[PDB]
């Protein structure tokens, strides 16, 4: 990353365990001092994507790494995706700080599927599901 | 405690890292006799006896040998500060050569002796700033203005277009058509006169047909007042000015495409699973794209030319017109940046192609 | 036969359809006190006790209230004419509005009762009495110039300028250096006389440097009479006076480019590869151009800006002072052009747009 | 045109045999009572373009269409060209009436490159030849 | 005596048999207003109005509607011959559906009334006029390339591949690559010099690398002059133009392999003992291989690719820009060739399937 945050030690062995079904999501944001990216919540596979939803605040960016299942007809199909947002109406400088920082993730999340949000219209499941459908030849 | 310096094309925006805006503005202009030669306001104030060059115009700079007279009064007579004691963060235009990028490099280690310099690009600073990652940059300047597709914050280098047309030649048709009510601005005093008038009263109008027709049965004029004390009166000149972003024929440019077309041809150049998240993120900068109504325009134009399957969102920040400025400043002010920073003896043991390398 | 009315913006030329020369000459001017208003001569004689304000200066009217009276005075005062039984041609300056268009046909019709007008470009009818189609023309007037490139019979509108400066400053700048040998011409019965003396002894140099050095060692001085029987000297102001139009710097106008200049910079407004046509195709028009050498002197003055790969070529007809009303005159003339007449019936069923499309 | 005259019918038969190569040139002038545009003089496929140029007269203008061959480095190209020819000596109101109707060829006249003299220095071969070269991409 | 047409791509190529070179070339373009419609140079010097579309591109008919246009222009503005009094010699592209053909021959039949018409094979037509029967060609046009391998008269389906990519997107990439240096060539008026620079100047360096590293130390630069007289300097462009035909990624395809990529993959698509011949049998035919120095370093290109036991040779006659027009002509001056036209009478009888069983 540009900015020269790095990812804190607990942030890789959190991913491992949302990959094996260990849990469901993880959250991870900037620290106090602003110069390591940490865990903040971790969730259970008991909760679902619509719970999570209502948890997003308008006033504070941050990293969501989700297993997302979507029911394809029937089929019990889960995909794993990373939400990145950032609303509008959070500071100039907070906004600078995440999107520069997005760059620190990429070592540690292949396979998630990156997917960006700036308002609450693109977290709408129908909005997810056409794109995890994009890149999926079968 | 850092220096953020954009170049720009016609203004020059210098200050300190960590402020909210900069604080020293002045265009960059050469003059010299019909003091040797005058640059900035100096040759400004003179403007009726000198001649006057661009260092830098439509975006690339022309000529080193004048260009380094603009840091020169910028370190001294504008900031007042020593070039050897603080760090100083650059900007560069889409698509710049890389002769240039060595050169400019050069000079600071060479002539100002800068202990740390760093190179920035104006259009992935101006993107970082609205909180994106992928889009498409719409950068309206005053000598040139750019379309830059950003994926994954890095941009596309066959999908950038230059028009060079912008703010610059809207002053000049303002004036060209202030005639018909009477009196004339040949003068560089009143030159200035007008730019005032566009920055204050035009704006961009919905309708262009529909205006036309109903401002001759209204003949509302608003009122500006001279510095000489006499008041001016402007009529519809306020909405036609503008017009001539949309439909750039008004100036002899037939081949010119205008914003709404510039926008278009620069997607369709793309890849075609990529087109559909770039019309989503189409964001504005620059300070010609301050007028009054601009983005409601824009956004309907735009919707004609996509298909009906396609939707175009326009996002227009509040603070577009220092959008480049901003970003570095911001940049800058991070504890964790100290490490991303090319030191001098770097240069030393590498020489110039250091900072293709870093940045 | 029919009327053919030049307006102009000092001077207005009447008279009818089939003369070789104007018979009509008078100002145009409003005189009211210091009769409820006087116009034309009337005001000129009682100079002394009125205001005087010009309806059409720089080329463009500013008052349709007192420019109605230089009308209503040239059919009753001047031509002896009924205005509702003749055909009446009009001309109009490059670039005009529309609105005064729609507004010029309009009080013909609703007040004059004209039966049949036309209106004509000045630029157009005096580029066709040279036998041209093709060309750049400079016309050279008193309250103003204009530069207006005509290619295959349709004016460039992109390419066209004005100075402001013409014949009517060279009389004050006359006058303002006359006062050097003694006495002075500030009543306007002696600006009438600074008048006749540019008209008859003022002539252009070929080189402005050599003369002035050779005038002192000569000290030359030649005799004009005046209206009381004095004869009064003129010196070395003979040449000084015609240097303004060269370089206009004299005046206080160092923004003003000159003749020259604006020629030059007009047709590199132009298409690259009609610019070679345009060199070899200038023509002379205006009652300022008749000064002695003057065709010479332009033509050694452009060579020099071009590249040299150009060379151009003057055109000065000995009847370039009534260009525009002669050109005018003749096409009248013709048996065929009765057909292209606007008839006062198409304006009632079709309304003031007719002119638009016609003519 | 604006000076309102028109084309005799024999004229627009005229060009279609310089066209399909049946004759040299054709000239056309203003009729006695100047109301419309007559052919006046045509001439065989043997005369050249240098015996032609002895036909012009200082006193009369006249429009010429003309086919032109110029000898490419060994090739027989030909070009049409339309001559305006309006001498400077004439009188004011010939050379207002002849350049007010050039208008009236360009509805037949398709094709045919305009070229415009007034001096006889303006027929040079050279001169013609430049201009023709400039309109043709190869 | 007969009418030999090349439609081609970009320019169309027509003239009489026995002829050394054609004598009628103009762009196959359709223009109409932003007369109702403009066929090529006619549309061209009116392009800033119009707007243009290709009936031909990529050497496949798109619209038959628009396309008798450009065979009406040819037979009476430009060959100025009545269409039903000569014999008419056509070409087509390689793996053109018989569809086209059928219609092809419909038109000239019916439409124009052509006694006599004969359909040829451009790769064939060029490989006889190289006094060769087996080998493979390879055709750089403009909007398509081709390589058709040729054995014994008779050429392979499986084995034609298209790029479309040639000397059209150079014209392109050159006038983006021009903007480094300054100024601008957006209108269409500059887009026809910049075609003339490619073809003078442009040349194909032997080591790319090599090239560009001392070009800066030497920073030599070659003289331009505009049609307007103003003289251009062109530095490094010169070479880096051609270079995108053998690395096409430059201008954003990367799938595409280029010329010494697309020859190695045709040939491997053909039987393993007919290899070895068609190796030895590279022609070059097309305006887009007239740059210099360019044969030298395709056969160096391709050896690399080729094992160490096959030894490539390339065949570059000095006419071969139009190798496909020659070889027509050269066939339809034979006194023998009389009884191999398709006489009319015979379509009547028969229907459009003559030709498929005949040429
Ligand atoms: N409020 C405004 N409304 C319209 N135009 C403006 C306004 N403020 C500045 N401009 C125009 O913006 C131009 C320069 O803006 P900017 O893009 O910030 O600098 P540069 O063009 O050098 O990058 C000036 O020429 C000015 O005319
Ligand atoms: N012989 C002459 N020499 C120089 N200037 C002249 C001469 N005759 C007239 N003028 C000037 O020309 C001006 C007006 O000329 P003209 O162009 O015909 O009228 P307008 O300027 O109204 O179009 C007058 O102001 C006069 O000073
Ligand atoms: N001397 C030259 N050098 C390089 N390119 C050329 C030259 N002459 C012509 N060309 C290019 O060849 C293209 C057309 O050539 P050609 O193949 O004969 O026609 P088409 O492409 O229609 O078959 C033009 O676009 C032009 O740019
Ligand atoms: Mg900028
Ligand atoms: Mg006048
Ligand atoms: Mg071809």
């Amino acid at each position: 990353a540009i900015s020269g945050v790095t990812l804190e030690e607990s942030v890789r062995g959190a991913i491992d365990d949302l990959r094996m079904k260990k849990s469901r999501y993880v959250m991870m944001c900037i620290g106090a001092d602003g110069k390591k990216i940490e865990v903040t919540e971790v969730g259970e596979r008991g909760v679902n994507y619509t719970d999570l939803k209502e948890k997003f605040s308008a006033e504070k960016p941050c990293y969501v790494a989700f297993d997302f299942e979507y029911n394809d007809a029937g089929s019990k199909r889960e995909k794993l995706i990373l939400i990145q947002w950032i609303p509008d109406t959070a500071r100039p400088r907070e906004k600078m700080m995440y999107s520069a920082s997005r760059d620190a993730l990429s070592s540690v999340s292949e396979g998630y599927l990156p997917i960006q949000a700036n308002d609450e219209s693109g977290l709408d499941a129908e909005e997810i599901i056409r794109k995890v459908r994009l890149h999926r030849s079968v | 405690s850092s220096i953020v310096c954009d170049n720009g094309s016609g203004m020059v925006k210098a200050g300190f890292s960590g402020d909210d805006a900069p604080r020293h503005v002045f265009p960059s202009i050469v003059g010299r006799p019909k003091k040797t030669v005058y640059v900035g306001d100096e040759a400004q104030s003179k403007r009726g006896v000198l001649s006057l060059k661009y260092p830098i115009e439509h975006g690339i700079v022309t000529n080193w040998d004048d260009m380094e007279k603009i840091w020169h009064h910028t370190f001294y007579n504008e900031l007042r500060v020593n070039p050897e004691q603080h760090n100083v963060l650059l900007t560069e235009a889409p698509m710049n050569p890389k002769q240039n990028r060595e050169k400019m490099t050069q000079i600071m280690f060479e002539t100002f002796n800068v202990p740390s310099l760093y190179i920035g690009i104006q259009a992935v600073l101006s993107l970082y700033s609205s909180g994106r990652t992928t889009g498409i940059v719409l950068d309206a300047g005053d000598g040139v203005t750019h379309t830059v597709p950003i994926y994954e914050g890095y941009s596309l280098p066959h999908a950038v277009r230059r028009v060079d047309m912008a703010g610059r030649d809207l002053t000049e048709y303002l004036m060209k058509i202030m005639m018909e009510t009477g009196t004339t601005f040949t003068t560089t005093a009143e030159k200035e006169i007008v730019r005032n008038v566009k920055e204050q009263l035009c704006y961009v109008a919905l309708d262009f047909e529909e205006e036309m027709t109903n401002s001759a049965k209204s003949a509302n004029e608003e009122a500006f007042e001279l510095p000489d004390g006499n008041v001016m009166m402007v009529g519809n000149q306020r909405f036609r000015c503008p017009e001539v972003l949309f439909k750039p024929s008004l100036i002899g440019l037939d081949e010119a495409p205008g914003f709404p077309e510039m926008v278009y041809q620069s997607i369709n150049k793309c890849d075609i699973d990529v087109r559909r998240e770039l019309y989503g993120n189409i964001v504005l900068s620059g300070g010609s794209t301050m007028f009054l109504n601009l983005p409601e325009r824009l956004a309907k134009e735009i919707s004609n030319l996509a298909p009906s399957s396609i939707k175009p969102k326009v996002v227009a920040p509040p603070e577009r017109k220092y959008s480049v400025w901003i970003g570095g400043s911001i940049l800058s002010s991070l504890t964790t940046f100290q490490t991303m920073w090319v030191k001098k003896s770097e240069y030393d043991e590498s020489g110039p192609s250091i900072v293709h390398n870093k940045c």
